[PDB]
């Protein structure tokens, strides 16, 4: 049995910032995905252009797994047709985007009591993402005449900033480990199909 | 420190059009969204637009859209805000405000506030005050004053004796009345033994009219 | 079913603007970036940029930046490519492509091309090529348009003359060259006389070639 | 998007802790932690202090937070201090790169004793009268805190047509002062017997009246 | 602002594998990236035949294979047959590149319908009428070569000439191989200039060359 490698991603020890987020090809293997409901606890689960229902029927050129931490109240822009500051700065998903969103509270994992600072999301961009674009860029951004000279300060924007989780935080401000399954569908061979 | 400064404020008759300017010092002006916010007086914060630090999106509160315009000479350092089809409504203080990151932000807040410029939308015509005296009354002191009635436009100043006298004085701020016309007040507190031995004289100078108004104030019987 | 339609073939002079057309139907123009390429006659592709419709961020490759314009409205799904003052050398075939997928980065989706010709009536200038079986020919040079008939000796002249297709030059004249091979015992005998014939000029011109 | 509901009106006392409500709809606040707070002192410019619902721009002072519930924000302002004397704006994203204000809330500092009006009514002028106009002119002063609520009465019916009331000013001695006008034709001011202007402050009510034959 | 570097012309008989190499490629393991083949006919779009390096969309025949070893990318085509007459685009994308996109210098495959004929070299010096008027063109004719398929290169004492070159298209004549013309457009005093001018063509790996002389 050649299935698809998708504990590595959904049990994976550290996420990644939703800035730097992962992303894991998965081709030429046999994608069951009734084991996500082991790997991730109780989790959300929306899907665009296909039914979750069917999705061990289904094959697929290629599917990409792409992971990261936010926060609870931002999940709801993790889908299309969304903005806000993590659609527009940090992960843009396309309006047609086929697939699913799969997220889990994390706060057992990512929360620490004097805060999770090592979390981030980037502040401002000169120009909103594109569909599954990354920018990983800490470059402190110069509004003076004065160089930056890696220290942020009057004029010269850090543009990332920390989540800092922390336990006593309500649902909305906890973590959420976050795998958007990208579907991608080519005129193509498929390699990547449900067991069957 | 960046400074922004509004200028451009004036009376100006309802249906006309204004252009309000806000100019930045420095050069930080071309890295941040830029918004106006207004402020009727007596009245809150009203938020009109944003736009972007490169002026690739403009974005209107639904009470300006199709009247206002919002844009922005980054050559200049300089935000404008054109005004068409102008209302009484319209009567405000107008802020230019800078985004609190640069580059594309939005989601965060407007962090450095010009000093605002004020405009005052009305059909009024102006026209200067007139001055009638409030009479001190027939605890070893008395309250009198002057009633500064029926301006257009704001402001009036008010002193006593010629600025001689300014202690006891509160002059009041003004209130907007159906006519469209302003009105104040000016009322000082004296010794009631000073009555008919110290004259009081309040000054009434309102520019826009030109004129001045001396009103003897004067004890009752 | 994603198309890309370009606009039609375009004739123009040099100094002239131009704005072709690229519209995409079948999927979410706005979510994915346009690519124009460029294919002068006889060359190989260049990229020249690509265009995000959604916002209007464009990126221009280095050959490319400042030498056009690339613009989207995404109010009709159309990105478009313009010049200011279009020069001969912008003559070529201009494709718009798009990605296969958000995930598949190289070019599936391509336009039908847009055919950009960049270009007066003139008659040939005929000078003879002298040879050193010897070579001698005449060369026809600077007319328009095609075609233009050469003959040799009245016509009397036909085993060993190769006439040449014209080159299509840059500054949209045509010039062409024919020679005919002869036994070089015939250098001092035979007189060999060009016959160039253009008729959309009323242009015949008689050229002797001597050794 | 509907300006954003907010108190008139909160008071506290120096050390003390403040809270500031803002509701708006299911479309703004309701939907977005895009929530942001100003200050506003008198004759100044706004000035940011909260955004993201609790966090603090740079330089504000700790003493102020937010929490949000739903449909509606609030500022908590704990250790509460004489310069944070102020109008306190809240702001929500509305969607689209819209932003929309709250009608503000005005925030008292209770910084000195509790001081009574003091009450001046006066008649009309007969200079204004023989200008065929009248005004009675309610001058309200050195009370504290800086609120009252002002009733007129035509012998001792309400009068509510042709007042006109200005917002409490802070004199130089940093009491308040207020004032009210009746505008009156020469024929009402006379079909009365008197005139009161009756000021209500910190629940007592202080009043002044006055005669055309008196 | 790399280039990839192909071979202009590659050729192979029926049934043969030829394969087409794309040098230069270069990749940001921190970004996206691919490398792809486009095949080109005479007057139609570009068709994508090897995506994500080594990949065919469905309905490319599997004759169409690609890899990639260090810096260079190879399309390899088995079973030659006349439909894959055509020019051939490596192309490298590399998502934080300026460009991100290259195409390569393209490749044209002939394939062998006779066999390989060398090209018969005539360069005519610029005659004495035409220099009377100012001008000077040298006429390089090339005939009677199979595949059409040449490469030309302007010397003037040895030294490469590039500017005011235009060379034709290959046509086919009556006896079935090819022939092509190319024009040195040059200032009389050009001309007089230089020692000598060659014309060099290359076809199928082997370069012919002719020289001419003022006097
Ligand atoms: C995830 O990995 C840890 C590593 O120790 C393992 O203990 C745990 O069982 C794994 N969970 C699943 C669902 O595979
Ligand atoms: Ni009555």
């Amino acid at each position: 049995t050649n299935l698809c490698p998708f504990d590595e991603v959904f049990n994976a020890t550290t996420f990644a910032s939703v800035y730097a987020w992962n992303r894991k090809r998965i081709s030429n293997c046999v994608a069951d995905y009734s084991v996500l409901y082991n790997f991730a606890p109780f989790f959300a689960f929306k899907c665009y252009g296909v039914s979750p229902t069917k999705l061990n029927d289904l094959c697929f050129t290629n599917v990409y797994a792409d992971s990261f931490v936010i926060r609870g109240n931002e999940v709801s822009q993790i889908a299309p047709g969304q903005t806000g500051n993590i659609a527009d700065y940090n992960y843009k998903l396309p309006d047609d985007f086929t697939g699913c969103v799969i997220a889990w509270n994390s706060n057992k994992l990512d929360s620490t009591v004097g805060g999770n600072y090592n979390y981030r999301y980037r502040l401002f961009r000169k120009s909103k993402l594109k569909p599954f674009e990354r920018d990983i860029s800490t470059e402190i951004y110069q509004a003076g005449n004065k160089p930056c000279n890696g220290v942020a300060g009057v004029n010269c924007y850090f543009p990332l900033q920390s989540y800092g989780f922390r336990p006593t935080y309500g649902v909305g401000h906890q973590p959420y480990r976050v795998v958007v399954l990208s579907f991608e569908l080519l005129h193509a061979p498929a390699t990547v199909c449900g067991p069957k | 420190e960046v400074q922004l400064v509004e200028s451009g404020g004036s009376v100006v008759q309802p249906g006309r059009a204004l252009r309000l300017s806000c100019a930045a010092s420095g050069i930080t002006f071309s890295s941040f969204g830029m918004y106006w916010v207004r402020q009727a007086p007596g009245k809150g914060l009203e938020w009109l637009g944003v736009i972007a630090y490169d002026g690739s999106n403009t974005y209107y509160a639904d009470s300006v859209k199709g009247r206002f315009t919002i844009s922005r000479d980054n050559s200049k350092n300089t935000l404008y805000l054109q005004m068409n089809s102008l209302r009484i409504e319209d009567t405000a203080v107008y802020y230019c405000a800078k985004d609190y990151y640069p580059l594309l932000s939005y989601y965060y807040g407007l962090d450095v506030w010009g000093q605002g410029t004020t405009v005052t939308v009305s059909s009024a015509s102006t026209k200067g005050p007139s001055v009638f005296p409030l009479a001190p009354s027939s605890g070893g002191t008395a309250a009198l004053g002057c009633l500064v009635k029926d301006y257009f436009p704001e402001p009036v100043t008010v002193s006593w004796n010629s600025g001689a006298l300014t202690s006891g004085v509160h002059t009041f701020p003004a209130v907007l009345q159906s006519s469209g016309l302003y009105s104040l007040s000016s009322v000082v507190t004296v010794p009631s033994s000073s009555l008919g031995t110290q004259t009081y004289i309040c000054n009434v100078n309102h520019k826009p009219s030109n004129t001045k108004v001396d009103k003897k104030v004067e004890p009752k019987s | 079913q994603v198309r890309l339609v370009q606009s039609g073939a375009e004739v123009k002079k040099s100094g002239e603007s131009l704005k072709i057309s690229c519209k995409g139907s079948g999927y979410s123009f706005t979510s994915y970036w346009i690519g124009w390429v460029r294919q002068m006659p006889g060359k190989g592709l260049e990229w020249m940029g690509i265009i995000y419709p959604g916002d209007s961020d464009t990126r221009y490759s280095p050959s490319f930046q400042g030498q056009v314009t690339i613009s989207a409205d995404k109010s009709i799904s159309t990105v478009y490519l313009q010049w200011s003052s279009l020069k001969a050398s912008d003559t070529a075939m201009y494709y718009c492509a798009r990605q296969w997928s958000h995930y598949t980065y190289d070019y599936y989706y391509w336009g039908q091309g847009t055919l950009v010709t960049i270009s007066s009536t003139k008659g040939p200038s005929v000078f003879p090529l002298a040879p050193s079986t010897a070579a001698l020919g005449c060369l026809v040079k600077d007319y328009f348009p095609e075609p233009v008939t050469v003959s040799w000796n009245s016509g009397a002249l036909t085993s060993g003359v190769h006439t040449f297709p014209a080159v299509l030059q840059s500054s949209g004249l045509y010039s062409l060259s024919s020679v005919v091979t002869v036994p070089s015992s015939s250098l001092g005998t035979q007189t060999y006389i060009c016959n160039v014939n253009h008729k959309p000029s009323n242009t015949k011109v008689d050229k002797k070639v001597e050794p | 998007q509907s300006v954003l509901t907010q108190p008139r009106s909160v008071s506290g006392s120096p050390g003390q802790s403040v809270t500031i409500s803002c509701t708006g709809t299911s479309s703004d606040v309701g939907a977005y932690n895009y929530v942001s707070w100003y200050q506003q002192h008198p004759g100044k410019a706004p000035k940011f202090m909260i955004y993201d619902v609790d966090q603090r721009p740079s330089g504000v002072p700790d003493r102020f937070s937010g929490s949000k519930s739903g449909n509606t924000a609030s500022l908590i302002i704990s250790g509460l201090q004489a310069e944070d004397e102020a109008d306190y704006y809240c702001s929500s994203y509305a969607g689209s790169y819209i932003w929309v204000f709250g009608g503000g809330t005005q925030l008292t500092v209770l910084g000195q004793p509790k001081a009574a009006p003091s009450v001046t009514l006066f008649p009309p002028s007969s200079e204004e009268l023989q200008a065929n106009k009248a005004t009675l002119v309610c001058l309200i002063s050195d009370f504290y805190p800086g609120a009252v609520t002002v009733a007129w009465k035509a012998d001792s019916s309400p009068v509510k047509a042709g007042v006109e009331t200005t917002t409490p000013s802070k004199q130089s001695n940093n009491k308040y002062a207020a004032s009210s006008y009746l505008s009156l034709t020469p024929e009402q001011w006379k079909s009365h017997r008197s005139y009161s202007c009756q000021v209500t402050h910190e629940g007592s009510t202080v009043e002044k009246t006055v005669a055309p034959t008196e």
